[PDB]
């Protein structure tokens, strides 16, 4: 059962903006916490990296609260970086 | 019974006619007698082809066999369509459905395709030129569309051959850059000649290269050319001469005087020609069946002109028309039938490959079998490369008063020796000229080394 | 017609042609010395008595493709105006890396096309190809572009490239607010003083 | 500049086509060799893991002469595993 | 959100607007409470915004 | 025997196929051989025995 790369990334990026679409307002404040979970369904091929890094440190940066649709749109496309660290 | 038939010949074109002459003689009853008025012109101009369509019908021809180029078949459908003048032509089949007109050429498509999925090509070179139509172009590309094909359409009528020396050249370097090796030529004979010659001058009928002829006169060429260059070449036959008919057919065209019947004197015959003679007989059994069915087609008055307008067609024609589709015939092209648009049905293409010895038919294309396959068919010296290191390959003391092989000693030198002896072989042991083991140049991409 | 026309004895002929019987009008016009100007598409050629009012739209869509920098793209074609143009872009893709998907859209019947059209751009489905070239006459490109609204392809992500002078011609409110790209060729400038002195008297 | 994992992948697939295509009918021969070049412009996070290994793989297996086009449109989809080890 | 309030005449860039601020929240799910032209006008313009 | 198919097994060589099997990317079944053998010709049947 390989986790290829791709799939992880999409999922990974589904799942932070799924989560993150549960706190209203709140949501450049939970970022981190469903950047966690989203990991946690998602798997990751190094535990500390988690499934897309560069997309988690991108949503932190941009989110502003009740600007998560655009901030998300505009940041599921950038670059993963390294998953081994 | 005198049956006025008007006919086109192309200026050059005599095997054609005499064919059509000796279709005559041969096809000639007690009962009827076709009368043909023979009209020469310059087929890719559109002007004469009226001219000559008018002056048939004028004469009140009740059929017209004759020849179109992709310039003058608009033509020729138009005017048969609207005076309900029945055309019968040896020239490549119109692409849509198209009355009053019967094709004697059948159809390549289905076969050309068959034998890419048969060869199984993935990639290969389309190269066509403007002279038949684009019809098979179209097919080639939406089947390569469906099939996920990589075709490269490639225009050579369009290049002029006053200034055509290096453009050929150059094309086959583009060719040659992808790695592209199989190749389909559907052009008329001439280019398809050219393009060989150029082909051979620039080297490329080496072996690795696959050349396809889309059309049905294969064998009409001279094959000779390429057929000692190792490359593989295969074609399409529409003329079996292993038939009896055309066996007979062929000694009888052999013993013809050629002064008499020009380029008559042959072993073979051009597919246009046999097409032609084919079609004397398509006529005369259409006429025939017109007289055992007691209808009378005969002209009360003159046509008139073609041109005056309204133009009123004749009913008699028609009839004529639903004549010669119903007939069905045995001839050089096999079986002949037509369907209701005039179009040929129920023949075969015999896939033919050129081989050392010469050419030979590997199998037969059908409408609906598709392809069928018919009967199923010293020691050189090894070089070595290896590099100097101890004690795996060293230079001998004395080596200078040595030559060859023995001027290396070593471990790996022995062990040549030894798998040399296993594998039963004769042996070089070369030094590699760069003097490394190998590796991956990180800029070039080129290995380097043993 | 054109018989009727020089029989009158009139000194030039203005009119339209098509695939199948350019080539009449061409010999004809060549043979008796009368000239021939027509809107309709350049023949490929040297033709004498023909003066073509139509420009040649290859080069304008060739150097488009290279700016926008497609390797890989669909063209749809018809075969109306002929295959030259596509021809040429075969040839140009054969000179370039281009990938070319070629697709008859002519010979598809318009009473019986529903499913056609559904079908066709399910094999370009296959491919996820984003990038398509129309070339066609104004009629065929606004039927592929209401199938194309129809399946939302005019959505962001695509891309379409109308090949035809009429860019302006056709209605394009359809997908202007589709969020899809789209790029065409224009041959007149409703900004010059001319036509636009040229509209003021026609739209009276 | 920022290394990716999706792009990697769709690139190495591709990479490793395009030059199987200039060995066609020898091709079930070169496919390793594609696969390094692909590796090598495409790039890898582990050198001797490759671009897409679970691509290679499949390939590998699949690809008969003369039958590429069919074997690598049934293995681009495949999950490339690990990119680590 | 009231639909019904909006003038025929002068609604074009109105409903552009409205699926705008419904982008805004990124909301997909959406329910039609309407009279079967205003459910017919809503739809063509969802169509034309390619939502 | 509280277990079943491969996890019935532990060593060097299933181990080492897991890994093989993890990089060829089949599902692999460990099974034992029948004869018990690991491999011979024999010289009068000249029948291949073991695995
Ligand atoms: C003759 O042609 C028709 C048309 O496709 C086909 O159905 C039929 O099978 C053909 N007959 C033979 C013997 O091939």
């Amino acid at each position: 059962g390989p986790a290829d790369c791709c799939r992880m990334k999409e999922c990974c990026t589904d799942r932070v903006n799924e989560c993150l679409q549960r706190y209203s307002g709140r949501e450049d404040k939970f970022v981190s916490f469903c950047y966690q979970e989203a990991t946690v369904t998602c798997g990751s091929f190094n535990e500390i990296v988690g499934c897309c890094y560069g997309y988690q440190m991108c949503m932190i940066r941009v989110v502003k609260p009740n600007s998560l649709s655009g901030a998300h749109e505009a940041c599921k496309t950038v670059s993963c970086g390294n998953p081994c660290a | 019974n005198s049956i006025q038939i008007g006919g086109l010949f192309p200026r050059g074109a005599d095997q054609e006619y005499s064919a059509f002459r000796v279709g005559m003689v041969q096809f000639s009853t007690s009962e009827f007698r076709l009368t043909p008025h023979i009209d020469n012109l310059e087929v890719a101009n559109s002007f004469a082809v009226t001219n000559a369509f008018c002056s048939q019908f004028s004469r009140g021809v009740y059929a017209i066999f004759g020849f179109y180029d992709k310039k003058s078949v608009n033509t020729i459908t138009s005017f048969c369509g609207t005076l309900h003048v029945s055309f019968i032509t040896p020239s490549f089949p119109t692409d849509g459905t198209h009355p009053f007109v019967i094709q004697m050429r059948p159809d390549l498509k289905g076969a050309l395709l068959s034998l890419i999925e048969y060869y199984q090509w993935d990639k290969f070179a389309y190269l066509y030129d403007s002279d038949r139509g684009l019809s098979t172009l179209q097919a080639v590309l939406d089947s390569a569309a469906e099939k996920k094909w990589q075709v490269t359409a490639i225009n050579v009528g369009n290049i002029n051959n006053d200034k055509k020396d290096e453009t050929y050249r150059s094309l086959f370097q583009d060719l040659e850059l992808k790695g592209e090796r199989r190749v389909i030529l559907d052009c008329e004979r001439d280019k398809v000649n050219d393009i060989v010659d150029q082909v051979i001058t620039i080297g490329k009928h080496v072996k690795g290269y696959h050349y396809i002829i889309a059309n049905l006169g294969f064998t009409d060429g001279d094959l000779l050319k390429i057929q000692f260059g190792g490359a593989e070449v295969s074609g399409f036959q529409i003329v079996d001469y292993d038939d009896s008919l055309v066996s007979k057919f062929i000694e009888r065209w052999s013993t013809l005087e050629e002064k008499e019947y020009p380029g008559a004197h042959t072993a073979t015959i051009k597919y246009t020609s046999a097409l032609t003679y084919d079609a004397v007989q398509v006529m005369t059994e259409a006429f025939r069946n017109l007289r055992k069915q007691r209808i009378e087609i005969s002209r009360r008055g003159n046509a008139g002109d073609c041109l005056a307008n309204p133009a009123v067609p004749w009913g008699q024609g028609v009839e004529i028309e639903r004549a010669l589709k119903q007939v069905q015939v045995e001839g050089l092209s096999g079986n002949i039938k037509f369907d209701q648009n005039g179009k040929r049905i129920n023949y075969t293409i015999n896939i033919m490959e050129l081989k050392t010895n010469g050419p030979r038919k590997i199998g037969y294309w059908s409408e609906v079998d598709k392809m069928v396959v018919t009967l199923t068919e010293e020691q050189k010296t090894v070089v070595v490369t290896t590099i100097l290191e101890s004690p795996y390959v060293m230079m001998k003391k004395n080596h200078e008063m040595l030559e060859g092989n023995e001027r290396y000693e070593g471990y790996c030198v022995d062990l040549a020796a030894e798998i040399a002896k296993h594998c039963g072989f004769k042996y070089k042991l070369t030094i590699v000229g760069d003097g490394k083991y190998g590796a991956r140049d990180a800029d070039t991409k080129i290995w380097d080394g043993m």
